[PDB]
């Protein structure tokens, strides 16, 4: 049951996640 | 027309036409040669 | 003006798409970014190389908790001989219904992965039997991971900061690496074999419970301190031991019998006990030792192409001798992971020996200073490097123009009808080789054929007692041990020598020719790593020392590809029993292609047609998928930038006047890929779908017949 | 913005200067002898880095060098 | 199209050699030559190989007979043209081999 | 040359909508096949993608002899439609019929 | 017999490669005519393979178990013809070639239009460099001697250091 | 100065030109006077006709100026071009000639900028300044 | 293997997640 919730997370959701940190981290400016 | 079969493409060509043949008339006479008999 | 990247602030200022890609690019290149210091520099080495050492230990983790958990290894202990080994189990939401009863391979209930690393035969033979023991050494790797990860933000706090002359020291250095790394973990690793894995070879229990009460040897240590050392030589695992119970076994724990192990084909434990005991002691021994020095020690870049070359020479080291000598048990019968074996070590080593003389490179542009280096070795192999060069250009060219016209040759005449023609050159210099090793089916007769030579009857201190062992297994066609080789190994190994030369020849050149040249006299100007000087002179595309490592990694990956293929179809012969098809096909360069990638690719590539489905569909997909990305690579090789930059130049104009998309801006100015980028770009798709393609090819051309 | 540095080996050719296609360059009289000349470049900024300043160089290894450095908006030729 | 057709079809083309259609195997093979020679030409560049070159004048002026035609490498216009030349010609003439040999036992 | 930065994005564009809706095709049979879905597909026994713009010009050029070319004996060609033409064993010419796969390639 | 090579009038694969061959084209010539043309070059290609098997076997070969004949360059004198006597005769021809378009380029070089002779090469001085380019070995040997058939590293050109 | 407004040359068209990057910041203008009433290739597409003028073109790079004022001076002869960058949303007046001179003619006044009183293979290794602020090229 | 063995390994695993994450917060530093 354990793979059927995490290959949807690390698979899907944890890169929408570091996609979106990143891309601010991209575009930021000081 | 001496001077233009001195020039490169030309003499590269009739000696390349002369050095193939030499080599295509020995295959026919002494056909076969792998080893010095 | 952005933050990101934070290493070059003259990155920040690019308004344009360069600056992600160049910030990913000059990222780990800590000797460019901006205010360093080499006092700084060197503790970020040591801190990123704790990064690293983690990665390893939570990769190994991960093999051995998906075994522990997915795999199935306590039902392949019992019986290696019919019973797969699990990689992991596959939960994909993609699968049809009809693919997920074609993934339940190796009896089992779920879709799952049948494993290709061996890595169930590495630890069988390091004493483990039960799923709960490999578990165990996951648990540990996550703590020494923790303590990588923890050693390495430790070692960056200023009171805790390496100093910088605690990292130029080499001299105590060299005295622990050899002395405690390479010593004591070779003693430590002694200590495994004789008081674990030897017991469980023989169907004895030892675990961290109860192995302070067994001791590996009825007589344990008591003859360690009055010299009688010969006792641990006694009755050994005869030729009636079964490998993991007491059908027969022994009680030695240092023997050196030589040889092979007669039911699993691996070494004896006992060998290799007796093995890193002497590499301890070797060791230990060498660690109480301690204008060139001044140059090794300064350059970081010198001792980083030193150690690719090192690990490069040691990794085809391990390929060639495991494949021949297998250290491990039921290994030589899984026929697919020898092979994924082989060729997995082989292609790193391309990789590390290349990278030995790009960071060589990276040195003579960078560190190298000719005013402080004169006269040495280093600055007379600069001095005479058009020599080189020019003789390396001859045996390149001597050996492509002999040993393809060889092949041509042995075509034409195959083609013609003809096949008792061809020019076979029987190798026997290596066939002497072997016969001086003791192969006796050339007959030769000289040295160990010779049974009344001096090396094999040892008249000083009557010493040969292993060449019993190993007389046994040469002589015998039952391995890969000295294969019998004839005229088509002839032709390849010269191929080969072709490849070895022919990338030395492009990496050296870009070495050497780093600082000038008469095109580019002021190359050290301008950088390790710049697209060309113009169109001037000329033209000077690829004219960097960059662009020479560039092309020799089409150099490795075609070497790289002679070798695993003559490795592979060798062994396609071996394996099956016919070794005669490698014997009259491989002289000419069709049989090459027939019998080997048209012939061998058959079942791979049916691994989907419209009638159904196997498990070798993965294999069938990855493989038209390495083809693809393969095929990509020549699209940023052959095409180059100014054609993109004027094509991007119209997708921001139709982008700028499409109402409704108008009004959603870029950050970043759309540009082309830069000229050294899409090299790499280029590259990288061509060596990833050269290493894909032939990983799906050798995996499912063996697995569907063994 | 790329660098462009004018060595002492010129000769008050003039090629460079009219080779430019970002009119970058320009002459001015020379300090020890007050008759020849050597190329300059005040308009560092305006550089594409193209090195056609280099393909009209007439001397041996051209006294004028072009090092690509960092890019802005001019030096990539950016028409957005 | 890999299976049933190019490794299907191209079953007459390498079963070719002591046949009479053994030329179209030949033609066959080198024409995949040319093709992957092609390469070389058009993934480097011209700068790479007038230093190569630079090492095989010297080779040459070192026992004093290197020609007064200086060799050069080939353009950056030439060596495109010469590598797309031999990209063609490598699979027109794979194309043509594996065509010709094919119905030629066929139909 | 006034426009022709209309003229190749429009260009560009179509190359990329052709590039998308006619190789992933052949990607997406290939996946879909490759994970036991052979009904998932565009085939004939599947998600149909069948020519009918070709298929209605096979129509109206097949059935031209007599009616708008009427001096005709037969058609233009046996390619469209009509009889099997054999000579000796073989087949000279027969009618080559249009489906989902024909729709794939013209697309390429 | 020096790696299990059994020599080829002995060894039956190389005996029964003959069997096949002939047999491969017999019953190619037994559609033809018996008179007809076809037919006479048939029986040429019969008996030029006739021709190279009875070569192959008097020549002493050696046939592995393949029965193709393989050839040993470790260079024996009992299998001296293989390599080591058509490499001798390989040799003098192509230092012959060389010799000749280096003499060639030494003597063009000190003209007035050297370039130009290379493209119209001058009949004279190329036969003059093939009679300067039969002595070779010998004339290498008191050039080599001379000092003046390697140059110094002084006068070379050489890339920067 | 940039006499704006003076007459755009009779051309009505171009896709190819003076996008968004002209409103932010820098776009360049070349003004001349044409001894005509002939047509020109633009660096854009190519027609406009020159006026009699004052003719004036919004261009917008720096290199499209310098490219159409090459045109000037070889098909015409007309060498008055006289390019400008912009104001508040550009940055720099007056870009050519910058000393009243076209830049290949001598004009005493200049300095030497980014000149070196050294030649190219006096240049330092890099290994001299490594690990400093000093690059292997600057003086 | 055991269930709860699954969850204890996930949960040993959280103490170099902190620590690469405590790492590399100091290494960009
Ligand atoms: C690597 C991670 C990953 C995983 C686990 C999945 C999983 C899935 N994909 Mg795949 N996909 C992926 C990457 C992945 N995708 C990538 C990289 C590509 C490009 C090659 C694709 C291309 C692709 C296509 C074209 C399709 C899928 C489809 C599917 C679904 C097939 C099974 C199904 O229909 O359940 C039945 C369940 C559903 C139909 C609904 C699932 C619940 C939805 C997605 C979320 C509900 C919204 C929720 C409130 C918040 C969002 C959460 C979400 C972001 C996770 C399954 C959810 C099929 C699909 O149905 O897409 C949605 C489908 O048509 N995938
Ligand atoms: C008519 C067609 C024709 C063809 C097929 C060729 C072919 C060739 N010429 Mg060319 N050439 C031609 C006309 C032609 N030429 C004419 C009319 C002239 C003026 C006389 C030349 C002047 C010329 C020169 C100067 C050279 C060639 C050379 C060559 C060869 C190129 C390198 C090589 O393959 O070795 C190639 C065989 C080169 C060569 O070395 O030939 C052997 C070379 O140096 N050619
Ligand atoms: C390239 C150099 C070359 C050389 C050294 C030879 C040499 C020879 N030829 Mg050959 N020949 C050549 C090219 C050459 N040929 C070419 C290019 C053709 C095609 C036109 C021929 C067509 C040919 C015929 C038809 C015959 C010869 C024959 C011969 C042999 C008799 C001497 C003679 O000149 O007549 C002699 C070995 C004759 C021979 O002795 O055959 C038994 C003979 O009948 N030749
Ligand atoms: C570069 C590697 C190479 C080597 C070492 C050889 C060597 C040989 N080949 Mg092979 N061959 C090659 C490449 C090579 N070839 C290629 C690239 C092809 C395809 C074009 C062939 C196709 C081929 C065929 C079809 C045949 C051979 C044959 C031969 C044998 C020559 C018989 C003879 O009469 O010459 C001796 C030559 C002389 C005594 C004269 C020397 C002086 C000449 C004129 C100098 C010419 C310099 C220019 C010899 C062992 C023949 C053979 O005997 O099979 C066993 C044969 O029938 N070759
Ligand atoms: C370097 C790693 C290492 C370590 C930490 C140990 C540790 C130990 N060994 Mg082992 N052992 C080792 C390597 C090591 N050994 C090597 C290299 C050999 C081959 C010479 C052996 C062969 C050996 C025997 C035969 C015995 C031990 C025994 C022991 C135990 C008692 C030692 C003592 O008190 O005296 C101790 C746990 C004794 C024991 O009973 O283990 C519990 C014992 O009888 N060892
Ligand atoms: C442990 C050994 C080691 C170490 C410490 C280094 C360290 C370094 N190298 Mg070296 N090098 C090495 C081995 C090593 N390298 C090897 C093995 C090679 C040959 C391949 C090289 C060849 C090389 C060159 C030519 C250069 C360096 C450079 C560098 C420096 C910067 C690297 C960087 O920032 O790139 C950023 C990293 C990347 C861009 C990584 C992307 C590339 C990977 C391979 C993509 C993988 C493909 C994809 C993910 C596969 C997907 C799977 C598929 C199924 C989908 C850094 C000092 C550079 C330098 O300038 O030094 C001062 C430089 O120019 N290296
Ligand atoms: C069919 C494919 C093919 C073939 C036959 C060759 C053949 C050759 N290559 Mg090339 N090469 C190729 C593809 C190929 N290359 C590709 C795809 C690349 C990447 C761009 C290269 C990059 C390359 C380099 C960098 C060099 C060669 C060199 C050589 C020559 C080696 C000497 C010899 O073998 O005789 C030989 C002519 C070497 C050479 O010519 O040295 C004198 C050399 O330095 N090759
Ligand atoms: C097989 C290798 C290959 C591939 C895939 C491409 C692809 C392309 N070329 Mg290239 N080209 C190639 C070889 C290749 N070329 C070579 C060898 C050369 C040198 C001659 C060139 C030189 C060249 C020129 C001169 C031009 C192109 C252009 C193009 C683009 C056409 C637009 C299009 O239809 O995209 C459609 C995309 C595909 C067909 C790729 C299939 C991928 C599937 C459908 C989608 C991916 C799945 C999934 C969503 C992935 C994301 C998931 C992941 C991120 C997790 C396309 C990207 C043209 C262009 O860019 O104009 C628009 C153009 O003018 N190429
Ligand atoms: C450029 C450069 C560089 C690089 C280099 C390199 C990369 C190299 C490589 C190289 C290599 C990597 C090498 C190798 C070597 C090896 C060897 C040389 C070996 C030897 C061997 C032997 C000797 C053996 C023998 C034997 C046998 C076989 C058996 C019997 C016994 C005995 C043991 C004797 C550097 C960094 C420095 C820097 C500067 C520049
Ligand atoms: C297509 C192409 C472009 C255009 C390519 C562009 C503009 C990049 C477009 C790629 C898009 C963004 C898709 C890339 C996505 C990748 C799958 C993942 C990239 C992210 C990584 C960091 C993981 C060049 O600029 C170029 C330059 C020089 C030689 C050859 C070429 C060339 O062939
Ligand atoms: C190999 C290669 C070269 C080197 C190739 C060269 C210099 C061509 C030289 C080979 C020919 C065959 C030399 C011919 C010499 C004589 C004409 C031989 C005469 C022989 C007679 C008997 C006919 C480049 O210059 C180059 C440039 C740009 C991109 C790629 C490449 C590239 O790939
Ligand atoms: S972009 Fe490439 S081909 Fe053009 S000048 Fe630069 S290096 Fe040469």
């Amino acid at each position: 049951n354990l793979p059927s919730i995490l290959v949807p997370m690390v698979g899907i959701v944890l890169p929408a996640i570091v996609m979106a940190l990143l891309f601010v981290y991209i575009e930021t400016d000081e | 027309f001496s001077k233009y079969l001195s020039t490169a493409p030309v003499i590269g060509t009739l000696t390349a036409f002369f050095l193939a043949g030499l080599l295509i008339e020995i295959n026919r006479f002494n056909p076969d040669l792998l080893v010095y008999p | 003006g952005t933050k990101f990247p934070k290493a070059s602030q003259a990155l920040a200022q690019d308004p344009t798409t360069r600056r992600i890609w160049y910030g990913i690019a000059t990222a780990n290149d800590f000797e460019t970014n901006d205010g360093i210091t080499e006092e700084n520099l060197y503790q970020k080495i040591f801190a990123s190389h704790f990064g690293h050492l983690a990665i390893i230990f939570l990769w190994t983790s991960g093999n051995l908790f998906h075994v522990a958990w997915q795999g199935n290894f306590e039902q392949w202990v019992k019986d290696p001989l019919n019973t797969r080994p699990i990689a992991h189990a596959i939960s994909d939401p993609h699968f049809g219904q009809r693919a997920i009863e074609a993934f339940s391979q190796a009896g089992a209930s779920s879709p799952v992965n049948i494993s290709y690393s061996g890595v169930y035969q590495w630890w069988y033979t390091q004493g483990m039997r039960t799923n709960e023991e490999l578990y165990n050494g996951a648990i540990f790797l996550l703590i020494l991971s923790a303590l990588s990860l923890f050693a390495g933000w430790l070692h960056l706090q200023p009171k805790f900061r390496p100093n910088l002359s605690w990292f130029k020291n080499a001299e105590s250095r060299l005295n622990h690496h050899l002395g405690g790394l390479f010593g004591t973990s070779s003693l430590a690793w002694t200590g495994h074999i004789v008081h674990v894995a030897i017991p469980e070879s023989r169907g004895q229990h030892v675990g961290w419970d109860n192995f302070l009460q067994v001791a590996p040897h009825p007589a344990g240590l008591q003859p360690f301190f009055t010299g009688n050392w010969g006792v641990y030589t006694e009755n050994p695992d005869t030729a009636n031991h079964v490998f993991g119970s007491s059908d027969g076994a022994g009680t030695a724990i240092l023997t050196f019998l030589g040889g092979f192990h007669p039911q699993t084909q691996s070494l004896w434990l006992t060998d290799i006990a007796h093995h890193h005991l002497a590499i301890a002691v070797l060791f230990i021994v060498a660690g109480h030792m301690y204008g060139l020095y001044d140059t090794v020690n300064n350059s970081l870049h010198f001792q980083l192409g030193l150690a690719l070359a090192a690990l490069g020479v040691i990794t085809s080291l391990v390929a060639q001798h495991m494949y021949s000598i297998p250290p491990y048990a039921y290994l030589a019968r899984d026929f697919t992971t020898q092979a994924a074996l082989y060729t997995h070590h082989q292609y790193i080593a391309g990789f590390l020996m290349v990278g030995a003389f790009a960071h060589g490179a990276i040195f003579l542009v960078r560190d190298y200073d000719a005013e402080q280096n004169k006269n040495n070795v280093l600055a007379r192999i600069i001095d005479h490097k058009e020599a080189i060069i020019s003789h390396l250009s001859w045996v390149s060219l001597f050996l492509g123009f002999h040993t393809l016209g060889l092949y041509v040759h042995n075509d034409v005449v195959q083609a013609f009808g003809t096949p008792e023609k061809q020019i076979l050159i029987e190798p026997v210099f290596a066939q002497w080789i072997q016969s001086v090793h003791g192969k006796s089916l050339y007959g030769f007769e000289v040295l160990l054929n010779n049974a009344d030579s001096i090396t094999r009857v040892a008249p000083g201190s009557a010493q040969p007692i292993w060449l019993p062992g190993w007389l046994d297994a040469i002589n015998s066609g039952n391995n890969s041990l000295f294969l019998t080789i004839g005229p088509g190994d002839f032709l390849v190994h010269h191929a080969i020598a072709l490849g070895l030369h022919t990338t030395t020849l492009i990496l050296v050149k870009g070495a050497l020719d780093a600082r000038g040249s008469k095109l580019m006299p002021d190359k050290k100007d301008f950088g390790y790593s710049f697209p060309c000087d113009g169109p001037g002179r000329g033209g000077t595309c690829d004219i960097s020392a960059w662009d020479a490592f560039y092309l020799a990694v089409f150099w490795m990956l075609n070497t790289i590809g002679w070798t695993t293929f003559y490795w592979h179809w060798k062994h396609l012969g071996v394996w099956q029993g016919n070794v005669a098809q490698f014997n009259e096909s491989s002289t000419y360069l069709m049989g090459w292609f027939r019998d080997y990638l048209w012939l061998n690719s058959s079942q791979l590539i049916n691994g989907y047609n419209p009638f159904g489905m196997n498990n070798l569909s993965v294999w069938a997909w990855m493989f038209l998928f390495g083809h693809l990305i393969w095929a990509t690579g020549f699209m940023f090789l052959i095409s180059w930038r100014g054609y993109w930059q004027e094509l991007i130049e119209t997708l921001v104009w139709a982008h700028e006047r499409t109402p409704l998309a108008n009004l959603v801006r870029w950050k970043d100015k759309p540009v082309a890929l830069s000229i050294v980028q899409a090299r790499l770009v280029g590259l990288a798709h061509f060596a990833v779908g050269y290493i894909v393609t032939y990983a799906a090819f050798l995996i499912a051309s063996t697995a569907s017949k063994f | 913005a790329h660098t462009v540095k004018i060595y002492d080996t010129c000769i008050g050719c003039t090629q460079c200067v009219r080779a430019c296609p970002t009119d970058v360059l320009e002459m001015v009289p020379w300090d020890g002898c007050r008759a020849n000349q050597i190329a300059s470049a005040p308009r560092t900024e305006d550089c594409v880095g193209c090195k056609r300043c280099e393909s009209a160089c007439p001397t041996d290894f051209l006294s004028i060098r072009v090092y690509l450095g960092a890019e802005t908006t001019r030096s990539m030729g950016l028409g957005y | 199209w890999l299976r049933d057709f190019l490794w299907a079809q191209a079953s007459q083309v390498i079963q070719s050699y002591g046949s009479a259609l053994s030329a179209y195997g030949l033609m066959f093979l080198g024409a995949h030559f040319i093709w992957a020679f092609s390469l070389m030409f058009l993934f480097s560049g011209r700068g790479y190989w007038q230093e190569l070159i630079e090492s095989i004048v010297w080779a040459h002026n070192k026992l004093k007979f290197a020609p007064s035609i200086q060799p050069r490498a080939l353009s950056i216009t030439q060596g495109r043209a010469v590598g797309v030349a031999h990209y063609l010609l490598g699979g027109i003439a794979t194309t043509w081999s594996f065509f010709h040999a094919r119905i030629i036992s066929v139909g | 040359l006034r426009h022709r930065d209309a003229i190749i994005s429009h260009l560009n564009w179509v190359c990329i909508f052709l590039g998308f809706h006619s190789f992933g095709l052949y990607i997406h049979n290939d996946t879909m096949r490759a994970l036991g879905r052979p009904q998932d597909m565009f085939s004939d026994a599947a998600i149909q993608l069948q020519p009918v713009f070709a298929q209605w010009v096979q129509g109206v050029n097949s059935a031209a002899a007599g009616n708008t070319a009427p001096n005709a004996l037969a058609n233009a060609s046996y390619a469209f439609g009509g009889d099997i033409v054999s000579v000796g064993g073989k087949v000279a010419m027969m009618p080559i019929s249009l489906g989902t796969a024909d729709f794939l390639v013209h697309h390429i | 017999d020096v790696a299990g090579l059994i020599p080829c009038s002995q060894s039956d694969a190389f005996e029964r490669r003959l069997k096949n061959t002939t047999q491969r084209l017999e019953n190619r010539l037994k559609k033809y005519e018996p008179g007809s043309a076809p037919a006479e070059a048939l029986q040429k290609q019969i008996d030029k393979t006739q021709q190279r098997f009875d070569k192959y076997r008097n020549s002493g070969l050696l046939c592995g178990a393949d029965g193709l004949p393989h050839l040993i360059t470790d260079g024996r004198w009992s299998h001296a013809g293989e390599f080591t006597i058509p490499g001798l005769l390989f040799l003098y021809i192509a230092g012959f070639i060389g010799w000749s378009g280096r003499s060639y380029l030494q003597a063009v070089a000190a003209s007035d239009n050297s370039t130009e002779k290379e493209i119209i090469i001058d009949i004279p001085v190329a036969l003059q460099s093939v009679s300067k380019g039969f002595v070779w070995p010998l004339a290498a040997l008191q050039e080599f001697s001379s000092g003046k058939l390697t140059a110094r590293d002084e006068e070379i050109t050489i890339s920067p250091r | 100065t940039l006499n704006l407004n003076a007459p755009t040359p009779i051309f009505g068209g171009s896709t190819g030109g003076l996008l968004r990057k002209a409103e932010v910041e820098e776009f360049y203008s070349i003004t001349w006077t044409g001894k005509s009433e002939t047509v020109f290739e633009l660096p854009t597409g190519g027609a406009a006709i020159m006026r009699a003028g004052e003719n004036l073109l919004r261009l917008a790079r720096k290199e499209q100026c310098i490219a159409l004022g090459a045109q000037l001076k070889d098909k015409f002869k007309i060498t008055d071009y006289k390019i400008y960058r912009v104001y508040p949303s550009g940055e720099v007046q007056f870009l050519h000639p910058k000393d009243g001179v076209f830049p290949e003619k001598v004009n005493p006044g200049r300095v030497a900028v980014g000149s070196n009183k050294r030649r190219i293979g006096q240049n330092p290794d890099p290994a001299k300044l490594k690990f400093k602020g000093q690059e292997t090229f600057d003086s | 293997l055991a269930d709860g063995q699954i969850f204890t390994a996930l949960a040993v695993a959280l103490v170099p997640g902190i620590l690469a994450l405590r790492l590399a917060l100091e290494l960009y530093k």
